[PDB]
C-alpha cells in the first residue's frame, strides 16, 4: 500500500503477512457472505491495484465466482476505456500519461507508475475506481450466490 | 433463496423467522421505500396462523420489540 | 480513529485487524450480554462515525437486533435534527458547516469533514453523540433480549 | 494509561486488546486465587481510574464478589471524603481542584482531569489510592472465598 | 427472565442464588435507591425457608460477607 | 477451608501435605512472626504418627529440605 511516512510524505510499504492471512481466513470462513464487502473495504485501505490483484490471485477455491469477477473487472475496464477516450496529440515531457482500464486493473501499469498517479498533484483515485468494480462484482456474486 | 420464499414454520418461533427475514432483507439491494413496503407486508403475511392472529390484534403503527414480545408464547 | 501523533497533533490512523477481530469475537461469544457495552466503549475510544458504521455493518447474525438498532439510530438522529434546527442564513467562507443527524451517523459527512469538526477549535463530539445513541439502543436490546 | 512518550512528556495512550484479553483470561482461569493480585498490579502499571472501572466493569460472572468489591470501593471512597475534608474557600483560577472519593473512583472526574492531577507538579497518585482499595477489597474476597 | 422470577431452590446454596441475583440486578437499569430497596427486600423474600429462618436471626444492618457466611451450612 | 483443618492423611505423603500447607498459609494474611509460629507448630502437629515420630528425631533447628528428605519413605 501507499502510506504516509513520519517525515510527512506518501511512500509505498508492503502489506503485512497476518493482514494477508486475515484476508485468506475471511474468505475461508464467510465465503460469499455480505460481511466480506466492508471487511474487504477496511483491509483495502490505501491499497494499490497491484495489491488488489495479489489479493484476487491468492484466492483458492470458488473458481466459478473468481472467473465471474474477472470477467466483470474486464467489462468495467472496457467501459472505462469507452467512457474516457485517449487524449489529444502526443504525451507532454512535463507530464505523465493518462491511465486506461488495464492501468486501473494494474495490468499495464508498473508500481512506480501507480505511485506517480496517486501521489502526484492532483491525484487520481485508481484504487477507488477498481474498488467500485470489485464491490459491483461482489454484488453480482452475492445476488447469484443467494439460494 | 428469494425473499418470497422466507416463511414461518408451524412450530418455529417468530423470533427465529424475523432473524431470517432481516438476513435475506440484508441481501436485498432495493430502494428503502420498497424495503419498508416489504417490512410491513411480507413479514406478517408469511407469519404462521397462530402468530398471524396475534399480530392482527396489535393493529398498525406497531414496532419490532412489541411484535417480538407479542408473539413470544406462540 | 483520530489519534494524537508524536509531533503533538491529532491525525487519523486506521483501526487494527486484531482490534476488528476482537470486536467480532466479543459479539460471537457474548451476543447481547451487558459486558458488551463497556467492551464496546473501550474499543470505541477515539473512534469516528465512519468507524462506528464499519463496526455495525461488519456484524453477522442477530439481524432482528441489528435492524432495531438501525431504526433507533435514525430515531435518535431525527431527534437531533428536531432539537437542533439549521442556523440563520448562508454558511460563512471562514467557517465550516454545522452537522445534522445524518452527519453524526456518518452518512452525509466525509472523513475529512469528520476530522474537521473533532480537530477544530472548539471541537464538537459527534462520536460521543452517536455513542450515547448506540448505548441507548444497546439498553433497548439488552432489555428486550433478557428472557 | 498515562505513559511517557519519546519526546519526554507524559501522555495518555489506550490499553491494548491482548492486554484486555489477558485480564479477562486471568479471571477466567484463576478466579479468586492470590496470584490474581500481583497479576493485577503488573497489568495496572500506569493505569487510570477510568481504566480500572473498565477492567471491573468488563468482568463476567462472580457477581456476588463484584458487588462486595463495589461496596468496598464506595466504603473506602466514603472514608476518603471523611479523612480529607474539602478545603477553605473558593477554588483558585490558577489552580485545579482537590479530588474527592468519587474522583478517585473515577466517577466524578473526566480523563483530562485524571491526567491533570497525575501529570501536574506535584502529582497526586489517585491510581495508587484506588489500587490499595482494590487490593484491600481483594483481600476481603480472597479471605471469604477460602473454603 | 425478570428479577421477581429469581428465587432460591430448596437444595440450592444461597451463594449460587446471590450470584444469580446480582447478575439479574446487573441487567436492571433502575435508580440506585430502588435497587437498594430490591436488595434488602427481594433477596431475602425469595430465599429458601431454611436460610430465610437464618437471615431473619441476623437482624437488619447486616452485610453481604456476614449473610454469605451465615447461610453456608444450609 | 481453615489452616487448622489442614492435616496429613494416614497414607498421604508429607510432601503432598506440605504443599497444601504453604498454599493455605499463602491465603493467610497474618504478621510474619505469627506465620513463623504456625510453621514450626501446626505443620508437625497435624503430621501423621509415622512421620511425626520421624520429625521428632530431627530435633529443632531443622530446615525444609531435611524435613522433606526425612519423611520420604513414610
Amino acid at each position: 500500500p501507499i502510506v504516509q511516512n513520519l517525515q510527512g510524505q506518501m511512500v509505498h510499504q508492503a502489506i503485512s503477512p497476518r493482514t494477508l492471512n486475515a484476508w485468506v481466513k475471511v474468505v475461508e470462513e464467510k465465503a460469499f457472505s455480505p460481511e466480506v464487502i466492508p471487511m474487504f473495504s477496511a483491509l483495502s485501505e490505501g491499497a494499490t491495484p497491484q495489491d488488489l490483484n495479489t489479493m484476487l490471485n491468492t484466492v483458492g477455491g470458488h473458481q466459478a465466482a473468481m472467473q465471474m469477477l474477472k470477467e466483470t473487472i474486464n467489462e468495467e475496464a472496457a467501459e472505462w476505456d469507452r467512457l474516457h477516450p485517449v487524449h489529444a496529440g502526443p504525451i507532454a515531457p512535463g507530464q505523465m500519461r493518462e491511465p486506461r482500464g488495464s492501468d486501473i486493473a494494474g495490468t499495464t501499469s508498473t508500481l512506480q507508475e501507480q505511485i506517480g498517479w496517486m501521489t502526484h498533484n492532483p491525484p487520481i483515485p485508481v484504487g477507488e475506481i477498481y474498488k467500485r468494480w470489485i464491490i459491483l462484482g461482489l454484488n453480482k456474486i452475492v445476488r447469484m450466490y443467494s439460494p | 433463496t428469494s425473499i418470497l420464499d422466507i416463511r414461518q414454520g408451524p412450530k418455529e418461533p417468530f423470533r427465529d423467522y424475523v432473524d431470517r427475514f432481516y438476513k435475506t432483507l440484508r441481501a436485498e439491494q432495493a430502494s428503502q421505500e420498497v424495503k419498508n413496503w416489504m417490512t410491513e407486508t411480507l413479514l406478517v403475511q408469511n407469519a404462521n396462523p397462530d402468530c398471524k392472529t396475534i399480530l392482527k390484534a396489535l393493529g398498525p403503527g406497531a414496532t419490532l420489540e412489541e411484535m417480538m414480545t407479542a408473539c413470544q408464547g406462540v
